[PDB]
């Protein structure tokens, strides 16, 4: 009918401005980005704004941070999209850890780093994300964990410095009692200086993106090996038949969310 | 020589830990090593000397 092909339209539209936001996401504009975000539908649209927030974290690194800001300033606006996300995170990691992908777990590995950086996912299933990739001695696994220590090294001082003298002593093991080579023993001295340094140079907060107030932002445990929900259903618009009354809560929330010379 | 003395803070960390302080050793060619279960199995009641004393106690570290 009309009113589906409008919603339709509307669901297009708000899909190309997120697109439009993701593509031209800047450090310095990101408030210009923010009210594209807030012009369509942020409840309505969180599965499809999620959606372009991890293929911005997937397509690019400069953008992971712009994805990381949107997937807070969700987090802030709801604790459930913030869970969604962090939830749908957890299972493209589990996805790139089972896959045996290397450029697809070195992403997910960054996304779940930026969404711990952001304050919009919990620490305990990248501690353990971080404990199965030292548990198992890869390189690939090693660059993933050094990666992750370089983005979320102020994170892991200031979670648990347990783990990080557990890794310092597999990475020890795996130089002597394991086999490494000159890729590996270069991994294990990158993760030798990322754990001296604490990484001072590129912290965990990034200056710029947070924007999202941490009292109204919710952390959610959501683990990889769990069956998360990603909630894509609402990213697809559907013929609701109740959609005027769902209109007017999402513009009720976006309403709510806005001499001594002479001496 | 210098005193390379570390001070522990907290007492609910053990009193034999390797301190953030100290650098790691980051140890990275073939050993005179026996034949492996070829003979010398270790007779009945030999042991560690103090097995049953624990390594440290609360009055270590102060010690």
């Amino acid at each position: 009918k009309n009113s589906l092909a409008y919603q339709r339209m509307s669901w297009e539209a708000l899909k190309k401005s997120i697109n439009g936001l993701i593509n031209k996401v800047n450090i310095s504009n990101i408030s210009i980005i923010i009210q594209e975000l807030l012009q369509e539908n942020i409840v309505r649209g969180r599965g499809l704004l999620s959606r372009s927030v991890l293929q911005a974290q997937s397509a690019s690194p400069i953008f992971t941070h712009v994805y990381a800001a949107l997937v807070a300033i969700i987090n802030s606006k709801f604790p459930q999209i913030g869970e969604l996300i962090l939830k749908r995170l957890i299972l493209n990691f589990r996805k790139g850890y089972r896959r045996n992908d290397k450029q697809l777990c070195l992403t997910a590995s960054k996304f779940v780093a930026h969404l711990i950086n952001q304050n919009v996912a919990h620490e305990v299933l990248c501690l353990e994300m971080l404990t199965l990739l030292l548990e198992r001695p890869t390189d690939d696994s090693v660059e993933v964990a050094i990666g992750f220590l370089k983005e979320c090294g102020l994170k892991l001082t200031q979670v648990s410095p347990r783990g990080i003298n557990a890794i310092f002593e597999r990475l020890r093991n795996i130089l002597h009692e394991s086999e490494i080579d000159k890729r590996v023993q270069y991994m294990i001295e990158v993760m030798f200086a990322v754990r001296k340094d604490g990484f001072k140079d590129h912290p965990i907060i990034l200056e710029g993106l947070d924007l999202v107030e941490e009292d109204d932002q919710f952390t959610h445990m959501l683990p990889l090996e769990d069956d998360y929900n990603p909630e894509d259903v609402l990213n697809v618009f559907k013929m609701d038949p109740n959609f005027m009354e769902n209109e007017e809560k999402y513009k009720a929330i976006k309403k709510e969310i806005l001499i001594n010379l002479v001496s | 020589p210098n005193v390379v003395f570390i001070k522990t803070e907290d007492p609910d960390l053990p009193a034999f830990y390797f301190d953030p302080l100290i650098n790691p050793i980051s140890h990275r060619s073939q050993e005179p090593l026996p034949d492996d279960d070829e003979e010398f199995e270790l007779p009945e009641f030999v042991e560690p000397f103090l097995k049953d004393t624990p390594l440290y106690t609360d009055n270590t570290a102060n010690g």
